[PDB]
């Protein structure tokens, strides 16, 4: 299962 | 096809589905998960475990159009400079959820 933290930052990280 | 319509797909934001908003911050993930230390404020649900962070950051808006529909998801990307805010939990303490920008 894909964790809280790791799904934010697949959804919303783009650095 | 644009940015939002690309990055969305990449993402697995709306290779199943159409997500109507969805922002990307352009900043490195240490200085996102900075912001879990920064201005304690509300979350928009009542919580308080939200933070504002004190910098505007580079970020774009994806919104879907009023016609889009799945499979055929089509967005409206707008760039700007804003402030996050991010609902943080765990530990280590980490963002969690995109609350707003300001």
């Amino acid at each position: 299962k894909e964790t809280a933290a790791a799904c934010f930052e697949r959804c919303h990280m783009d650095s | 096809s644009n940015y939002c319509n690309q990055m969305m797909k990449s993402r697995n934001l709306t290779k199943d589905r159409c997500k109507p908003v969805n922002t990307f911050v352009h900043e490195s993930l240490a200085d996102v998960q900075a912001v879990c230390s920064q201005k304690n404020v509300a979350c928009k649900n009542g919580q308080t475990n939200c933070y504002q962070s004190y910098s505007t950051m580079s970020i774009t808006d994806c919104r879907e159009t009023g016609s889009s529909k799945y499979p055929n998801c089509a967005y409206k990307t707008t760039q700007a400079n804003k402030h996050i805010i991010v609902a943080c939990e765990g530990n280590p303490y980490v963002p969690v959820h995109f609350d707003a920008s300001v």
